[PDB]
RNA sequence: CUAGUAACGGCGAGUGAAGCGGCAACAGCUCAAAUUUGAAAGCUGGCUUCGGCCCGCGUUGUAAUUUGGAGAGGAUGCUUU
RNA sequence: AAGCUCCUUCGACGAGUCGAGUAGUUUGGGAAUGCUGCUCAAAAUGGGAGGUAAAUUUCUUCUAAAGCUAAAUACCGGCCA
């Protein structure tokens, strides 16, 4: 509509407010190795590790709620998957 | 330090440490009495960041509340009810907080966070001395902790019209008849 | 022609002064002038004949008669190829910015990002800048470019062969074109050189020519030194080498400025008198420190390879390379050549690790003759745990130390040989053993299939 | 004022808001997630000749610093009690 | 002790909580309007809520699950006038 001339803004210190920081990605996974799984992660990545990939989906969905939560956690025991294979 | 590990192994319940010390714990408690002290907070992260402080004035009080309904379901949170219970044992102590610690089949354990505001190490500490004036007796009793603030709708939007501001309140805002002088 | 005669400001008159400039080279006195009259420059000169006052005068010039604020955002961006270089020309404006209330600021790889954001949104009248992380800033971070008004790219040959190509392409791109003086300047002139003065210069450039014909790169005539020493010894071997061939002409080349402050300071507490010549300190002092170096019988002068390619090495015994080489066939054949002398031949030596052998490899290929040398452990000066006490108990050589580290293993990261230098292959608690630490501080060494269903986007607006 | 509007309803009885706009009044802050670590620097009590002495709480964290349209640490030079 | 400036250094933000299914209750309000009980149970360039037929969820705007705070507002009661 009416024309004025946009300035650009300062950076907002609000914007991520997850984590870009590399201490709490540590002690996230070295907590998840100290813990160990839940049952439900437990029978995901047994179907996970015989290859049955669509059944780990649906099971992670059913008891998840979502396909996106589903999805993220199919990828993070994927990778708990591949880390334990390496060590191996 | 410590405490962002804690935070971290809370967030994951299912898992084979925090499981196997919750069924432990919930032995424990099951076969104490309802309302009993607890020494210390068992969840440090969580007492710590609700308020509580390792200073003389500062209670845990552990709860076992019955779970369930009351098809008429209990518009009255079960951590509400833990709350107001022990504030009943403690009359003399001011609510400051509670959260979950543990859930069994048949009850859900939570631990309230209390302060004696009559101790003069409490009374001279102006972050919590607030809790000192005649204004905050039984606050689990009005709705003003944070089940009470999450069971009345106290948000900012459009989704909580009726509620932001006391739903009775707003009521009898629509309801009143306004007759001005000049009309 | 001096100075003088040009109508500049007075500050930049001034300036110029302190710093001890009063006469001209041929590339400054043939591009300031037509650069000053708003034409496009295509320059010819190589590293040290001046071209850093020759693209900085206009620059400063243009953003003081327009009168730029910090609320102006960048005016005029120079584009280095690699860091050290953009801290010396950083430096240089510094120097020329005394009295000038314009903004100066460096952008590179391999440091903090979010500091480097926060910078530029405050305002940076001159952006001296990496492509990478030139391209990344733009790209991502929301700051003013808008009012530019001067691009000069340094030194297009080496961007070029590192593999910034498509950068500066999309750098160019993003720029602003209209009332924008573009400057290049590149010691060769290859196709990818002439595609970017296309790409970025207006149709009407000026080509320039300051270069000497007779480049002596001869394969043969040569004879370099190595002596393989493991990292955590490598100041050591050089504390005991600068202990022993005391009475002597050393030339000692690092790869940072900042490593040179720090064993500037470590030397001058481990008493071993050495002179420094880094770009933290004023022109005047850089030039008496080379003059009192060059007529002294003996001493030795530590200094950056990036710093001294511009300068007239005089006669000495020992040019010795303590860090991986920036420009490794710049450094054989020229730094051989400057190392023999015209009279009574003086030896180069290079410090090789246990891991960049393959190096030898190359001298191989090339057909240079190589001499190594081997040294006694019983004849190395231990003085391990009095650099340990001293970093753990003082905190300026402390904070000395760890931009040493930083700055080295930035360095060492973006390598041109990145074959024979790898960061990966680098043990990091060795070489923080060797700038004096128990632990090595924190540093970050690196700064399938397609969707099912899924097409090529075609429209659209993503920011 | 919006406005008996939107919305919902044996779409009947009816029920029934909110943003914007004008006004009254206006005021902003405290924690948790940091190692004081070259020094628990913090606090409740008791004894007092009232000036400073003991026991205890507390390191499973009491002071200071910081609270994300932020902040810290160094450097820097002015300005404040 | 404090404010500001600068930057080759850093920048931790609340979980039986969101959310999914389901039963009540409530609202003008099935993005369930909100709340509660049961079952399952998250994330980290994350999460929430909106805008948009516009070519793919482009864009916009905020940070929940910790807390304090006067004034304008109500008033068949209390001390009076």
């Amino acid at each position: 509509g009416h024309k004025t001339t946009r300035r650009v803004l300062k950076e907002r210190p609000s914007r991520r407010k997850g984590a870009q920081s590399k201490r709490t990605q540590f002690v996230r996974s070295l907590i998840r190795e100290v813990a160990g799984l839940a049952p439900y992660e437990r029978r995901v990545i047994e179907l996970l590790r015989n290859g049955k990939d669509k059944r780990a989906r649906k099971f992670s969905k059913k008891k998840l709620g979502t396909f996106g939560r589903a999805k993220r956690k199919c990828e993070e025991l994927q990778r708990i998957i591949a880390e334990s294979r390496r060590a191996h | 330090g410590a405490l962002k590990y804690l935070e971290e192994l809370s967030k994951k319940k299912q898992s084979d440490v925090v499981r196997f010390l919750l069924r432990v714990r919930c032995w424990e408690y099951r076969q104490l009495n309802v309302i009993h002290r607890a020494s210390r907070p068992s969840r440090p992260d969580k007492a710590r960041r609700l308020g509580y402080k390792a200073k003389q004035g500062y209670v845990i009080y552990r709860v076992r509340v019955r779970r369930g309904g009351r098809q008429l379901k209990y518009q009255r949170s079960l951590r509400a009810t833990a709350e107001e219970r022990v504030g009943r044992r403690c009359s003399n102590l001011r609510v400051l907080n509670s959260y979950w610690v543990n859930q069994d089949s048949t009850y859900k354990y939570y631990e309230v966070i209390l302060v004696d505001p009559n101790h003069k190490a409490i009374r001279r500490d102006p972050r919590i001395n607030w809790i000192c004036n005649p204004v905050h007796k039984h606050r689990e009793c009005r709705g003003l902790t944070s089940t009470g603030k999450k069971s009345r709708g106290l948000n900012k939007g459009h989704r909580f019209n009726k509620t932001r501001a006391g739903r009775r309140k707003t009521w009898k805002r629509h309801n009143t008849l306004s007759l001005w002088r000049y009309r | 022609q001096e100075f003088s005669e040009l109508n500049l400001s007075e500050k930049t008159t001034k300036a110029i002064a302190e710093m001890g400039f009063t006469k001209m080279t041929e590339i400054q006195r043939r591009a300031i002038p037509p650069a000053l009259a708003g034409k496009d420059v295509l320059g010819a000169a190589k590293t040290g004949s001046g071209k850093t006052l020759a693209f900085l005068i206009p620059a400063v010039e243009m953003l003081s008669s327009l009168r730029f604020k910090p609320r102006n955002g960048t005016g005029a961006i120079v584009v280095t190829p690699t860091r050290e270089l953009a801290l010396q020309i950083f430096g240089v404006a510094r120097e020329l910015m005394k009295y000038h209330s314009q903004t100066y600021g460096v952008v590179i790889g391999g440091a903090n990002r979010r500091a480097e954001a926060e910078k530029l949104g405050k305002g940076v009248n001159l952006l001296i800048a990496t492509p990478g992380r030139l391209l990344d800033h733009l790209q991502n971070t929301p700051f003013v470019f808008k009012n530019l008004k001067s691009l000069i790219i340094d030194e297009a040959d080496r961007i070029l062969e590192i593999g910034f190509e498509d950068e500066m392409r999309q750098i160019v791109k993003i720029l602003p074109k209209e009332d924008r003086q573009t400057m290049l300047f590149s010691a060769t002139q290859t196709t990818k050189v002439e595609d970017l003065a296309r790409i970025s210069l207006r149709p009407g450039p000026l080509y320039i020519n300051v270069d000497e014909e007779k480049k002596y790169s001869t394969v043969e005539g040569l004879e370099q030194g190595y002596v393989v020493v493991e990292a955590d010894k490598r100041f050591l071997l050089l504390f005991s080498f600068l202990k022993k061939m005391a009475k002597k002409k050393i030339i000692v080349f690092f790869s940072s400025c900042n490593s040179v402050k720090y064993y500037s300071e470590l030397l001058q507490y481990i008493d071993l008198p050495v002179l420094d010549l880094h770009g933290k300190q004023k022109q005047q002092k850089r030039t008496n420190t080379f003059f009192e170096f060059c007529n002294a019988k003996s001493g030795t002068l530590i200094c950056t390879d990036v710093a001294a390619r511009g300068l007239d090495i005089p006669q000495v015994d020992w040019i010795v390379q303590f860090d991986p080489p920036d420009d490794p066939r710049d450094y054989i054949h020229r730094v051989g050549r400057t190392a023999r002398g015209n009279n009574g031949k003086g030896r180069s030596l290079l410090f090789l690790q246990p891991c960049e052998l393959g190096f030898l490899a190359h001298l191989k290929a090339a057909k240079v003759p190589v001499v190594e040398y081997d040294f006694p452990k019983n004849k190395i000066l231990n003085v391990q745990s009095q650099l340990e006490k001293l970093i753990s108990t003082n905190y300026y050589l402390n904070q000395s130390a760890k931009e040493g580290y930083r700055s080295y293993i930035h360095a060492y990261a973006s390598h041109s040989l990145r074959s024979v230098f790898d960061v990966h292959k680098l043990d990091l608690v060795k070489v923080a053993k060797s700038f004096g630490f128990s632990t090595p501080p924190r540093v970050d060494i690196t700064l399938g299939r397609r969707a099912y269903g899924s097409q090529p986007r075609q429209g659209g607006r993503y920011k």
